[PDB]
């Protein structure tokens, strides 16, 4: 008989069910986002990092590490092939 | 004077199909279209609401 009045009633409920969900979980990790690359941390050294930044790093990538160590341990054991034999 | 009260109002009309769904917003906009005319009938088609005592007595 009267008007009820919807068009202001979005204080209640966000407008949108789904994207509710999403919203708060969209919007907070976008205050503690890194900008570009903020600490990267590329520079490190206790002894093995340097050979970790060379080697085990994901720009080469490559089998050469693995061929080194094959050397390495070739080289180690070449002292004891000749003591045992 | 009126044209400024309707105009807004089916403007906010406009802008309503969003908040479809609604009961009675519609049924109140018909409500004041039906008291309006009304209105506007009995306006038009009152006679001069006396007797012409001069003539027609």
């Amino acid at each position: 008989v009267s008007t009820l009045i919807p068009p202001k009633v979005v204080s209640s409920k966000n407008i949108g069910s789904a994207p509710n969900a999403k919203r708060i979980a969209n919007v907070v990790h976008f205050y503690k986002s890194l900008p570009q690359g903020p600490a990267p941390a590329i520079k490190a050294n206790t002894r093995l990092a340097r050979y970790k930044a060379k080697y085990f790093d994901g720009d080469n990538a490559s089998g050469k590490p693995l061929w080194h160590f094959a050397l390495g341990i070739i080289a180690f054991g070449y002292s004891m092939e000749y003591y045992f034999h | 004077a009126k044209s400024a009260a309707n105009k807004l109002d089916w403007a906010k009309v406009i802008s309503s199909l969003r908040i479809t769904g609604s009961t009675a917003t519609q049924l109140s906009s018909f409500k004041k279209r039906n008291d309006e005319a009304r209105r506007q009938l009995l306006e038009l088609q009152s006679q001069p609401t006396e007797v012409d005592f001069s003539h027609y007595r």
